[PDB]
């Protein structure tokens, strides 16, 4: 019962920055919302996710430190925050929603119901 | 009435139900905590209808209906009002006018062997769609041909019902899940579950 519309990518070099962004057509509040990227030939893979209550977040180990997950509730949008990007982030990245318990959080592309069309992201070696 | 709900019988089972044979328990003269269902990280479904996850709490019931059993992660999305498929059509079908909350999690540890768990059934044939809230447990062979199967198994005449093999490292969509179901039942009556 929502659809999501992503923008903020772009090419850029190692060590650039770019910020993502999730707008939903319905409110967000119920939802967790999750970041996955697929890179042609590699398996889709989680990113980051922001649990309903919006202080629960988890990130695949691989950009710890490097992408921050935040939402805005009176927007309601969600934002990744991808600093210290390097060749291994080149992907299309698609923002989820699922509607699960109030702290849930989970990578199971399954689970998630809503997908944004996806925007792209290339770092330049 | 300081009967604080058996919601830990319904989520913590030991045993789940097929979905065909879906299990109905009545909530009745009980204290509702819905707050430590909602309030967790423990569910990956948890979608209301006509009635408010947060505001749970505040609400008064004439009774309320826990309906459980399990289903493949891909079917979860048919628990729900005015969803077609295997599951919503000949195993379980809620109404249109649904009030309540369909929770679900994973239970691929609890519910998947090594080498498949067969144990879990879903109805695959059936001459026409269940209405809601209908249960069909018969085991009558379905005739899919012109040819009536007089209770033998051939072609065009099946056993109607097929397990889920689940197994643990099974792609999460094809993994167990187990769903509970509650209707929130509103009549000219006194009010029986209440939250605290
Ligand atoms: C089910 O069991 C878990 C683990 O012991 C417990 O924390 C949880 O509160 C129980 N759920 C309900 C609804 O009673």
């Amino acid at each position: 019962q929502v659809q999501l519309v992503e923008s903020g990518g772009g090419s850029v070099q190692p060590g650039g920055s770019l910020r993502l962004s999730c707008l939903g057509s319905g409110s967000l509040d119920y939802y967790a919302i999750g970041w996955f990227r697929q890179a042609p030939g590699k398996e889709r893979e989680g990113v980051s996710c922001i649990a309903s209550s919006g202080d629960r977040t988890i990130y695949a180990d691989s950009v710890k430190g490097r992408f921050t997950i935040s939402r805005d509730y009176g927007k309601n949008t969600v934002y990744l925050q991808m600093n210290s990007l390097k060749p291994e982030d080149t992907a299309m990245y698609y923002c989820a929603a699922l509607q699960g318990s109030y702290y849930y959080t989970g990578f199971v592309a399954n689970e998630y119901d809503y997908w944004g069309q996806g925007a792209p992201v290339t770092v330049s070696s | 009435i300081t009967n604080l709900c058996p919601f830990g019988e319904v989520f913590n089972a030991t045993r789940f139900a097929s979905v065909y044979a879906w299990n109905r328990k009545r909530i009745s003269n009980c204290v509702a905590d819905y707050s430590v269902l909602y309030n967790s990280a423990s569910f990956s479904t948890f979608k209301c209808y006509g009635v408010s996850p947060t505001k749970l709490n505040d609400l008064c019931f004439t009774n309320v209906y826990a309906d459980s059993f399990v289903i493949r992660g891909d079917e979860v999305r048919q628990i729900a009002p005015g969803q077609t498929g295997k599951i919503a059509d000949y195993n379980y079908k809620l109404p249109d006018d649904f009030t309540g909350c369909v929770i679900a999690w994973n239970s691929n540890n609890l519910d998947s062997k090594v080498g498949g768990n067969y144990n879990y059934l879903y109805r695959l044939f059936r001459k026409s769609n269940l209405k809601p809230f209908e249960r069909d447990i018969s085991t009558e062979i379905y005739q899919a041909g012109s040819t009536p199967c007089n209770g033998v198994e051939g072609f065009n005449c099946y056993f109607p019902l097929q397990s889920y093999g689940f197994q643990p490292t099974n792609g999460v969509g094809y993994q167990p899940y187990r769903v509970v179901v509650l209707s929130f039942e509103l009549l000219h009556a006194p009010a029986t579950v209440c939250g605290p």
